[PDB]
RNA sequence: AAAUUGAAGAGUUUGAUCAUGGCUCAGAUUGAACGCUGGCGGCAGGCCUAACACAUGCAAGUCGAGCGGAAAUCGAGCGGCGGACGGGUGAGUAAUGCCUAGGAAAUUGCCCUGAUGUGGGGGAUAACCAUUGGAAACGAUGGCUAAUACCGCAUGAUGCCUACGGGCCAAAGAGGGGGACCUUCGGGCCUCUCGCGUCAGGAUAUGCCUAGGUGGGAUUAGCUAGUUGGUGAGGUAAGGGCUCACCAAGGCGACGAUCCCUAGCUGGUCUGAGAGGAUGAUCAGCCACACUGGAACUGAGACACGGUCCAGACUCCUACGGGAGGCAGCAGUGGGGAAUAUUGCACAAUGGGCGCAAGCCUGAUGCAGCCAUGCCGCGUGUGUGAAGAAGGCCUUCGGGUUGUAAAGCACUUUCAGUCGUGAGGAAGGUAGUGUAGUUAAUAGCUGCAUUAUUUGACGUUAGCGACAGAAGAAGCACCGGCUAACUCCGUGCCAGCAGCCGCGGUAAUACGGAGGGUGCGAGCGUUAAUCGGAAUUACUGGGCGUAAAGCGCAUGCAGGUGGUUUGUUAAGUCAGAUGUGAAAGCCCGGGGCUCAACCUCGGAAUAGCAUUUGAA
């Protein structure tokens, strides 16, 4: 599956913009951003430590567009791995294909990104790759089959994706429309809104 | 008696062999001596086609071990690979 | 307890128990319905609540509670039960399976259907 | 029996059974032989009987109706047997 | 040369000694170390031994039924 | 280098409190089942119950280079080998099994290596023919005949027995080719191949022994009399009360004998921070069993799943005399059950049997079918889109909400669909030719090449392309607290809910519907079940004044524990080495499938045990 409902509501719920859209309109020009979804949008108050941390879980869930059992397994992965849990677990979900041909331009959301993914579009290392989860390694360069060159929806996101702040981890040619996955991002590198630790912390609970 | 022979692995569609000794009473599978290399009939990239300790093979073939038709070529082909 | 008492005789296992006896380890179990009546809770509750004492396969009769408004089970019905207590009932250990071999369906439920066996509304 | 081959086996089974009975029987006899004379106690006549079984038991040795060991067993007792008398 | 050492505990059996042997074991749960007892019928050809004899015994073929295992030597006779 | 990075609590006893203490919940798991729902793929899994009864087909043959033959290069027959494997099941078994580590008293077909032989004879017999019994099954009687069938004789020691000194034991040929010598022209004769005997090593397999470990019950405390040991005999491949006779009175047991209940064991598996706890599907090792009970025979090996005999229950056939059969092999049927699949294809591959080989056989196995049973991946569209449409619901009647959601407008086409292309799994087989060995030999034979030719069940294969179009593809549970998510109507202690606390007797966020929301998603719930939480059996890691808990008091055997000190010993302890601790799994690094699951290489691990060397 993929969540294929209304996304803004998810961006009300989760109290913050998801960038389930282009940023090209302001979020909060396209919806109530500041009420959740729903009757009782307007009135919001006391949530357990449980819902904050449960909150967070698909604040970055939704972001990266992973269902739970998938998401389950990242984490599993994620505390494998030697180091920080929190941070390899968003090392993981930023090492996605679906995720680097968005960091990249090619898709204006991730969800577009994924599409383009899915119905080939997409060479890693010179082979289609039509897995939106296979996880791009470091030095590995993403690029656009010649057929889909030509996809206009690709032109508009390098442009959208220029309106944003550039990844320090990937490089881009836009021109010959392929990248380069220099190296993994640190935390310090993705939004420090996200808060890893409670994620973390959701999963002993 | 002792033969060295291949006892399948891997997945449906994609055997990989070990190459054993064993008594022959046993199922190709099952009970074995020693495991004496391996055999990738589709290996691609790095992985190894053929792996075979040919002192071993002839360590055994010098107790009166047989050797399958196929190990028999193996065996060929790990010379030729020496 | 000292080492030396405990190595005469070790810290005992608890024996647990079951609460769905009957069931003797099998997630449902088919009966036949020897009598569909009525019974009054355990008091702080007022109700008549709808039971059957069933004729379970393995030879243990048992009382069965029937759930959702209505049902079709006379006496002689061949009934699946599953393991639940109801609380206010003393004695009812086990739920009829609604929706499975003669019980049918709570009629006209549309929320929480699957555990009351209606099928889902032809839109 | 369901197989024409197990149906055979049976048949050669049947005819070892009796041929082996039949050597086994006289290999047998001529022991008692020995022993008879053992028991009676006459260090002659015990001597010329095991003369007689010791060839017997050697063929049934290797003929397969005996192991070699039964044969030394038996040898080897009878001719202990007689130098005690 | 893998003998063991232990005490005669029986000597009523002809040519047969039962011999305690005695081993020191940490207990598998409750850590502490414990006195646990092997007896082991041994073949005493000249009824040397005595009840209470420290003797010295090794393992060797079938004797008997209980028998497996025959004395090496006596290493203290008993008081 | 790494082989880890690991540990949450909540509800409920009271007017309130703090403790104690149950109960309950959140997690993970599964050979699941059930309810609702349901697209695809990959990889696994699939009678846990009735070790119930089984229709039908199939699951063990092969060899004409052992043999006489001839029904039509092969039926039937003799003979060899296989049929003890492979496959199934877990009934029995609580230790005669299994696990671990040792041991001594053994054997072991086929195979390898070595040494030796393989002489010369004999009598049969099936097939067949003739006659005859029987309903059949299955026989009978009389002739005939072969062999690598069988038997004697000869021969044999590095064999066996023997105190010597001696004594004793076996065997089989068949096939290809051929120089010369022979030829009664059959053949001898040579060479090679495949066989035959004996012996010795090896290898493999198996038997036997010991110690430790391996459920529950003491409201099961005595148990045993071939019993325990001895002697001798027998017996066995082999030690041994294995058996018998005889002698003695032993043996076992509170470190739980005996008895009873339950139970296949292990690698592992699940859970757990760990220590533990639970468990023993699939895979692999071991054991046991084959309608029930008993028995042996044949054989290297069986006390023999698809062998024999006997007894029994059952089913069947019968011409009433007599016969037949054993799915816990694969399909499958009935039955039982909450519940578990096709009477499939193929020997192409890996093996196994037989065969010189070619091959033949192989329900092993490879594959295919069926099932959301599990794991993993993917899809069911993407962007834009305010009049914030209509409609629904709510409303303070202002509006809010569903909701950028829809529509609309641009796109994309994975996967399904259609049409094409198209790997890999194949090693081999046959026939030439050459070569290099063998050899008397440009022969034969065997190998190596090399030429030609043939071998794929899966299969319309994976993988790739090309089309056309958003086109064919979303549920399920929940929303009183625990516990993420609230309102309105209907109902009025009813109907109903409920894991726990409880909820419902008129403004019910607890019932039922609706709107809205939350969680999860080709699933979602329920039930059952295990561990967790539970430090709630507490070794790690608890308690006993009053919460449950100090025997009424003492004496005391076994047990547990024990002052100071020298020396020694090295049992415990510690360190190291060696052997072992199967493979798989787990873990760490890699490697290969588009990713993942999955497969796979190396390591780590197997915390142990044995032997050994040190420390003290």
């Amino acid at each position: 599956a993929r969540y294929l409902g209304p996304k803004l509501k998810l961006s009300r719920r989760e109290g913050t913009d998801l960038f389930l859209k282009s940023g090209v309109r302001a979020i909060d020009t396209k919806c109530k951003i500041d009420n959740a979804p729903g009757v009782h949008g307007a009135r919001r108050g006391r949530l357990s430590e449980y819902g904050v941390q449960l909150r967070e879980k698909q604040k970055v869930r939704r972001m990266y567009g992973v269902l739970e059992k998938q998401f389950r397994n990242y984490y599993k992965e994620a505390a494998r791995l030697k180091g920080n849990t929190g941070e390899n677990l968003l090392q993981l979900l930023e090492g996605r294909l679906d995720n680097v041909v968005y960091r990249m331009g090619f898709g204006a959301t991730r969800a577009e990104a994924r599409q383009l993914v899915s119905h080939k579009a997409i060479l890693v290392n010179g082979k289609v790759v039509n897995v939106p989860s296979f996880k791009v390694a470091a030095n590995d360069v993403v690029s656009i089959r010649e057929k889909a060159k030509q996809q206009s929806r690709i032109k508009a996101a390098l442009e959208v994706a220029e309106q944003r702040e550039k990844p320090t981890w990937i490089e881009v040619d836009g021109g010959k429309m392929e990248g380069t996955f220099k190296r993994m991002p640190e935390r310090s590198d993705l939004s420090a809104d996200i808060n890893e630790q409670l994620i973390v912390e959701l999963y002993s609970k | 008696m002792v033969t060295i022979r291949l006892a399948r692995h891997g997945a449906k569609k994609r055997p990989f062999y070990q190459i054993v000794v064993a008594d022959s009473r046993n199922a190709a599978t099952g009970r074995f001596i020693e495991k004496v290399g391996f055999f990738n009939p589709t290996a691609k990239g790095q992985e190894e086609g053929l792996r075979l300790d040919l002192d071993r093979v002839n360590h055994w073939v010098g107790q009166g071990a047989s050797v399958s038709d196929r190990v028999a070529k193996l065996v060929k082909d790990a010379q030729k690979a020496a | 307890a000292t080492i030396n008492q405990l190595v005469r005789k070790p810290r005992a296992k608890q024996v647990v128990k079951s609460n769905v006896p009957a069931l003797e380890a099998c997630p449902q179990k088919r009966g036949v319905c020897t009598r569909v009546y009525t019974t009054t809770p355990k008091k702080p509750n007022s109700a008549l609540r709808k039971v059957c004492r069933v004729r379970l396969t393995n030879g243990f009769e048992v009382t069965s509670y029937i759930g959702g408004e209505g049902h079709n089970l006379q006496e002689h019905s061949v009934v699946l039960i599953r393991g639940g207590r109801v609380k206010d009932l003393p004695g009812v250990r086990y739920h009829t399976v609604r929706g499975a071999l003669d019980c049918a369906g709570v009629n006209d439920r549309k929320q929480g259907r699957s555990k009351y066996g209606v099928k889902r509304p032809k839109s | 029996a369901n197989s024409k081959s197990a149906k055979k086996r049976a048949i050669q089974a049947e005819k070892r059974r009796q041929h082996n009975a039949s050597r086994r029987s006289m290999m047998r006899t001529y022991m008692k032989k020995t022993v008879a004379a053992i028991e009676a106690g006459d260090k002659e006549a015990a001597t010329a009987a095991f003369a007689v079984v010791t060839p017997i038991l050697d063929r049934m040795a290797t003929k397969g109706l005996i192991h070699k060991n039964k044969a030394a067993r038996h040898k080897s007792r009878f001719t202990a047997q007689i130098k005690a008398l | 040369k893998r003998t063991q050492q232990g005490r005669v505990v029986s000597d009523k059996m002809d040519k047969s000694i039962t011999v305690a042997i005695e081993r020191f074991v940490k207990h598998p749960i409750y850590g502490k170390y414990v006195k646990r007892t092997t007896k082991v019928h041994a073949h005493d050809e000249n009824n040397e031994c005595g009840l209470g004899d420290t003797v010295e015994i090794a393992e060797c073929r079938p004797l008997s039924k209980t028998k497996s295992w025959t004395l090496v030597k006596v290493l203290e006779k008993a008081k």
